[PDB]
DNA sequence: AAAAAAAAAAAAAAAAAAAAAAATTTTTTTTTTTTTTTTTTTTTTTT
């Protein structure tokens, strides 16, 4: 056999301490809590918070974190140990159990620029963006050898050296017996592990202006190989170390270094939301107390720092909470997805509309007219340059896809770029084709744009078709179209102003004392906790500097978007009722006699009006969380679309 | 662990003794028959169900999808040495590879010495001498999986997954036992090939050449050697099983055999198959390991759910006089309206008899084009098209332009070569390609399409591509809008150019309305007095429609030749027409009349084809 | 020890070089650790006994 | 019964064969990374 420890003392108090700080039971079970969900899960790595691990034991914790290797397999050991306590079967299915890290990394927290040599063989969360992925590859970690001549079974093992040294007995696979009988490799009975590499680049809008950007490389095993594509900002905690070279006898001392992964995160926003007993029944009392008025609480609540636009708010929550698509037996599609188009006056607070959605709304992302251009937009075509393949690259749609495009500029946009997204506009879906490849990409995005009108400024006196200068294809699919005018209204400017000024007077409790500047250098930012992947919640704003007084509050924002999240799952049936108001007034509204004179339509009517219709009162109903469309949800989908559609010619 | 000696006795005795009332009720032994088939060589693959195992032996199913090699093997052995006992006659030597067969076999026996004992390496390896091959067909209870979610914790198994071909090479000759003859001796030598590549042995080691201790050099050479139909394919993952925001992914799928020239770039495909690793040396590996590649071997090809490769319900609904109109209701019935523009496109998918009258040939193809305003349902009609058809490519204005609807050249990787690869013209070579935008395509897009209108290839005399391509596709277009937009160029080329205006008007819109809520409501079309029939049944009707070439009696010659004098002096008189109107007409009615299933075309064919032209020519004004 | 006036045209990234290394033994498993590394890009040839 | 001669025993030194022990970096390849270039294709400007 070989050298075996029999006492090791610094494993066994890393091994008593880990299995102390796993017990839980006493410290209200978090970890027993957490093990037992895995459990039931069918998981195999635990993800342990580092502050806990501190607060319990700030040894155990700055051992860990400085020594990564050693910890971690007594951590795992731990683990395994408490696994096989809670339920012996579960442990014996699994050979080993992981364990990744999360929490705050007072010093460990770095990016790839600052990840230096000083940190090798700790423990370090970075941040950044994947700029490349390979394909998932099995490695084997045992194989297993059937020999025809002598009906032996053999069965090899091979260690985890990927950071230590590896001989070449540690690395051969057996193909003959020791009498020189050919063997056959038993692969169902084999064990692989999946093991992928991937690249992560330092975020350009963090990276120092002018500089080429800094690069790691990033192992993933088993249970997280597909956890990131790339063009993800993800947070990656693992162990950096140094990559062995192959035998030589000469080396140079340079060492290709590289963060073998134990956890992988994504940006926390499009996360799953906590829904606790008690927000949960927030939600229920909330949705069945106030049901009536609802969505208008809702709607004036969604942009406190912008006044007024309150059909154009109203239209934007019912995009946030969107339709349901329809699935046809036959395959046939209908989009759920909702399309916006604020246009008007300069200084009417359309881009600031557009930017809190991108601050809200989950999936939204952020374009200008010229800021992509086609391929950038929609996606696009190229090749590995290295294997000859063609290769498919996402684009803001389709990184939006189950999300918001948030488009500035979009009068600005090339016809070329618009006429690209004509299909993602109402088939939510990218077409894209080479030569080697074709695919059709899904991009369901409600799109929310904004422009300018033709001359720069809103002419009164000229029809809405000749104000914007978008023509009548491009114009149909977007479901509402607004027009924001800065009418110059003495009351309407006192109002306006006044808002402006509360919310520019406005301070921050607590952390503003009245001559703070809050903007941080480039440092602090790593000093303290990414508020980007990080881990009490009330229901109604309580009255402050935004608001004066009333008899009606304001609903909080972490309420509001748990409210909408927990909503748009909900998929209310059209019910009889509703179904004939909404054809009899799509009827009406058709025939354009029903329309006063000097009266011109903003854009023309079509069965996609009455789709919008439909997919307006379906968002109601979310809204209300009625799970039936109803006949106060077709009024106010009616409403909206009879207040959008039509413009008053002046003169 | 097992025995597999007791395996092998088993998947001996399922083989031979179970049986099915498959053949019209009367007990067959399933794959006894194919047994005696390819023992006399007149069958290649045998396609063992293991849901037929599963019927009498679970385990061994179980087994089976845990280490399908392994029993890919067994069953193979099993069958090898079944073979003999159900031969019942001399095969004809329908090949050179049975001919050498032959003269080893009979050259064994002639040295056989039975009771010698010969060395484990000095006789014919299995695969040498099989002539045929044992593929699975997946077990029903198997759920099919995602080829994002086949991982390294299936390696070895047996999984099903489906998608979309996107990439496959050509058929090539791939070794399977290297065959060499030495200079001195005279015997062979066999070296069965497993990795992907494989070093040429230099020195004989036959029993003569060793005592001899000569030189022994021998020659490797592709004579005795056995080869195998080889085919590399890439597969996509399925649009509606892709994760919220990532792109298809793709699985390597190696084709043997019998396996090869089944799929096709663009067919929906669902492969059955054990998922097994390639090694991975040759690289500088970064990390230390044996990584090494992922893919499946392809044990059964099955095309579905777009391209699937008869009743007296069946034969009645044809015989019934209205299954035109049936058909024509049954494409899109959630659409409302637009019942001709439904017959027009049912007409395309039909389509008329190919022409070869001395040396030109007039395709039978039929154009149509759908001008329409905003939200007329263009964009559904072409892609409920492209799901009906067999070999469709829907083409939107520019994501798929230039080499994404003409070939391209890609480097090749069984090969290294520059293997050409086709556009969506070609992946939709004897379709319909759907184009959407057609007015906002490029310039070189729409001349190409133009170029395939007229002549159904593709000529290429670019840098790194020339060529003379073939696309024999229907082209459905939908653009835009002499109205305010109606090119001669597109007049000229479309059969049928087909105008759709929604006038706003109290009853129609209200009956649009009440369809579309309903739609909304129910997930279907409102009930109607006839249910359209389903995608399969309209497949299966168009494609027995297909082979049923219309003849044109001379007999109507005269009354086609009144109807385009008649409709030239209108159209002269009016405020376009000619000999591409006449060719319209007469593969409309040609198709009508291989809608209505008849060798001969009849007044009413020719009737019906004027009016959904008329049609088509008023709805321009 | 020289000294120069430049601009700056290019800068490599901040890679990792071993200023002490250690090397084991495949058959006796037996370590000579803390090798000194020659600082600089100098190189060094590992022993043969 | 004792002394003288013979022979044996014990012990040490030397030689031959056979198994063991010691010594033993340079040169070439080649893969990856970076840059260069030719053509195709796309965008912008002008009439
Ligand atoms: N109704 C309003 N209420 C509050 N602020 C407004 C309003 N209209 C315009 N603004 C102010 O105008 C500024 C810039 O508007 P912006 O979002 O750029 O609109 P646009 O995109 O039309 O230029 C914002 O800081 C915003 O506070
Ligand atoms: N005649 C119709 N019957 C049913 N639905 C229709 C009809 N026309 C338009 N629609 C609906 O309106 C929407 C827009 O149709 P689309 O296919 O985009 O028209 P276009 O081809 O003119 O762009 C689709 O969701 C479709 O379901
Ligand atoms: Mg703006
Ligand atoms: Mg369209
Ligand atoms: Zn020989
Ligand atoms: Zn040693």
């Amino acid at each position: 056999a070989g050298t075996v420890v029999l006492d090791d003392v610094e494993l066994r108090e890393a091994q008593r301490d880990y299995l102390d700080f796993l017990d839980d039971e006493e410290d209200q079970g978090i970890y027993q809590s957490k093990v037992r969900e895995l459990i039931s899960d069918n998981q195999y790595r635990l993800i342990v918070n580092v502050n806990d691990l501190r607060r319990k034991n700030e040894k155990r914790a700055n051992r860990l974190l400085n020594n990564a290797f050693e910890e971690l397999v007594a951590f795992q050991r731990a683990l395994k140990d408490f696994v096989a306590s809670i339920d012996a079967t579960y442990a014996k299915q699994y050979e080993e159990f992981y364990v990744g890290l999360e929490g705050s990394f007072g010093s460990k927290h770095v990016s790839p620029r600052t990840l230096t040599s000083c940190f090798l063989s700790c423990v370090v969360c970075v941040e950044g963006i994947v700029t490349k992925c390979s394909l998932v590859r099995p490695k084997v970690v045992r194989s297993v050898h059937y020999c025809p001549a002598t009906k032996k079974t053999i069965e090899r093992r091979y260690s985890d050296l990927t950071t230590l040294v590896a001989f070449p007995s540690s690395s051969v696979y057996p193909t003959k017996d020791e009498e020189n009988n050919p063997l056959e490799t038993e692969y169902g009975l084999s064990v692989y592990k999946d093991h992928q590499t991937i690249t992560i680049q330092e975020m350009p809008e963090k990276a120092p202006a002018g500089q080429l950007p800094r690069s790691v490389d990033v192992i993933l095993d088993d249970d997280l190989v597909d956890k990131a594509k790339p063009g993800d900002r993800v947070q990656v905690v693992g162990t950096y170390r140094c990559l062995p070279g192959k035998k030589g006898g000469y080396t140079s001392g340079t060492f290709r270094t590289v963060l073998i992964a134990c956890n992988v995160k994504q940006m926390s926003k499009d996360a799953q939301p906590s829904f606790s007993a008690e927000d949960i029944a927030k939600i229920k009392k909330f949705s069945k107390t106030r049901s009536k008025d609802i969505f208008d609480q809702l709607a004036k609540s969604l942009a406190p720092s912008i006044h007024g636009h309150d059909y154009v708010k109203k239209a934007i929550l019912c995009l946030l909470l969107g339709g349901v698509e329809r699935d046809l037996e036959n395959g046939s599609h209908i989009r759920g997805d909702i399309n916006i188009l604020l246009i008007g006056d300069p200084s009417v607070a359309k881009s600031q509309l557009l930017r809190y959605v991108l601050c809200t709304a989950p999936r939204a992302i952020p374009t200008t007219g010229r800021g992509s251009s086609g391929v950038g937009l929609t996606a696009a075509v190229t090749t590995d340059q290295e294997t000859g393949e063609r290769r498919l690259e996402a684009g803001a749609m389709v990184l939006a896809d189950r999300g918001v495009v948030c488009i500035d500029e979009f009068d600005k946009m090339s016809d070329m770029d618009r006429t690209a997204i004509h299909e993602v506009m109402e088939q939510g879906r990218v077409t894209i084709a080479k030569a080697g490849i074709h695919a059709r990409l899904n991009a369901r995005c409600s799109v929310l744009a904004a422009a300018n009108p033709v001359y720069g400024r809103y002419d009164q006196y000229k029809t809405p078709m000749e104000n914007i200068g978008l023509q009548d294809s491009l114009l149909s699919r977007f479901d509402l179209l607004f027009i924001m005018l800065d009418q110059m209204d003495p009351e309407q400017d006192r109002e306006i102003s006044d808002h402006v000024l509360r919310m520019h007077r406005y301070r921050a409790p607590g952390e503003q004392d009245g001559d703070a500047m809050p903007l941080g250098s480039a440092v602090d930012i790593l000093a303290t906790d990414d508020p980007n992947f990080s881990q009490i919640y009330e229901k109604h704003d309580n009255l402050l500097h935004g608001t004066k007084k009333k008899k009606e509050k304001m609903v909080s924002a972490a309420f509001m978007k748990k409210y909408i999240h927990v909503a748009k799952i909900i998929k209310p049936v059209l019910t009889q009722e509703s179904a004939t108001y909404i054809a009899e007034e799509y009827s009406r509204l058709r025939s354009q006699d029903s329309m006063s004179s000097d009266t011109a339509r903003t854009s023309p009517v079509t069965a996609r009006t009455l789709e919008t219709l439909i997919r307006l009162a379906t968002a109601h109903a979310k809204a209300r969380m009625s799970k039936t469309v109803d006949l106060q949800d077709a009024e106010e989908a009616v409403e909206l679309v009879q207040y959008a559609y039509f413009k008053k010619v002046l003169e | 662990l097992k025995d597999y000696a007791l395996e092998k006795e088993k998947v001996k005795k399922f083989l031979q003794e179970f049986y099915q009332d498959d053949e019209l009720g009367k007990k067959q032994f399933k794959y006894g028959n194919q047994l005696v088939r390819l023992a006399h060589r007149e069958q290649v693959a045998l396609y063992v169900d293991l849901d037929d195992v599963a019927e009498d032996d679970p385990e061994l199913v179980d087994s089976i999808c845990e280490n399908a090699r392994r029993y890919a093997k067994l069953f193979a052995d099993a069958v090898q040495e079944l073979l003999p006992q159900y031969k019942e006659r001399e095969v004809v030597n329908k090949d050179v590879l049975d001919v050498y067969i032959e003269h080893r076999l009979m050259m064994e026996q002639r040295s056989r010495d039975p009771g010698m004992v010969r060395s484990p390496q000095n006789q014919y390896p299995a695969e040498l001498m099989r002539r045929f091959e044992l593929y699975f067909q997946g077990p029903s209870s198997n759920k099919p999986r995602v080829i994002r979610e086949v991982r390294a914790d299936s390696v070895g198994k047996l999984v099903t997954v489906r998608g979309i071909v996107t990439r496959v090479s050509e058929v090539k000759p791939k070794m399977v036992v290297a065959t060499y003859t030495c200079d001195q001796c005279g015997a062979e030598t066999y070296q069965p090939i497993q990795s992907p590549t494989f070093m040429p042995l230099i020195m004989c080691p036959s029993q003569e050449c060793q005592t001899n201790r000569s030189g022994g050099r021998l020659y490797l050479q592709t004579r005795g050697s056995r080869f195998i139909k080889f085919q590399e394919m890439k597969m996509q993952e399925h649009s509606d099983q892709v994760p919220v925001g990532n792109i298809p992914r793709s699985i390597t799928v190696l084709v043997e055999g019998e396996n090869t020239r089944i799929a096709q770039p663009g067919d929906h495909v669902s492969v059955t198959g054990i998922f097994l690793p390639i090694l991975r040396t040759g690289f500088r590996q970064v990390v230390q390991g044996l990584l090494s590649e992922t893919y499946l071997e392809a044990h059964r090809i099955v095309k579905m759910n777009k391209s699937e490769d008869l009743t007296r319900e069946e034969l009645r609904q044809i015989a019934e006089e209205d299954f035109y109109e049936k058909l024509a209701a049954s494409i899109a019935p959630e659409i409302y309206g637009h019942e001709d523009v439904k017959k027009a496109l049912l007409l395309l998918l039909v389509g008329g008899v190919d022409q070869s009258p001395r040396g030109m040939k007039i395709r039978g193809n039929i154009n149509i084009c759908l001008m329409g305003d905003p939200g007329v349902a263009k964009s559904q009609l072409l892609s409920y098209i492209d799901r009906l058809a067999p070999r469709s490519q829907y083409t939107t204005g520019r994501g798929s332009s230039g080499v994404g609807l003409t070939a391209a050249v890609l480097r090749d990787s069984v090969s290294g070569e520059l293997t050409l690869e086709g556009g969506a013209l070609v992946l939709a070579d004897q379709g319909v390609c759907c184009i959407d935008e057609f007015d906002k395509m490029a310039e070189a897009d729409r001349t190409a399409i133009h170029e395939v209108m007229e002549q159904q290839t593709i000529s290429i005399a670019k840098a790194g591509i020339l060529t003379t391509l073939n696309a024999r596709c229907s082209i459905l277009a939908a653009a835009n809008p002499q109205n305010i937009q109606l090119p001669a160029a597109l007049l000229s080329r479309f059969d049928l150019l087909w105008l759709i205006q929604d006038r706003p008007d109290r009853d129609n819109d209200l009956r649009l309305a009440q369809h579309i809520t309903y739609v909304h409501q129910h997930s279907r079309q409102p009930p109607s007095q006839f249910e359209p029939l389903d995608m399969k049944l309209m497949r299966r009707y168009i494609a027995m429609c297909r082979e049923k070439q219309p003849m044109v009696p001379e007999s109507l010659a005269d009354y086609i030749t009144a109807a385009y004098v008649e409709m030239r002096r209108e159209a002269w008189a009016s405020k376009y027409t000619s000999a591409r109107t006449l060719l319209a007409i007469l593969r409309l009615s040609t198709a009508l009349a291989r809608l209505r299933m008849v060798d001969v075309v009849e007044k009413e064919d020719v009737n019906e084809a004027i009016r959904l032209m008329e049609m088509s020519k008023d709805s321009l004004l | 020890l020289v000294k120069i006036p430049g601009i700056i045209i290019a800068a490599s990234a901040v890679r990792a070089k071993a200023t002490r290394i250690s090397i084991q033994c495949r058959s006796c498993r037996n370590t000579l650790t803390n090798i000194a590394m020659r600082p600089g890009l100098e190189g060094y040839a590992l022993p043969r006994k």
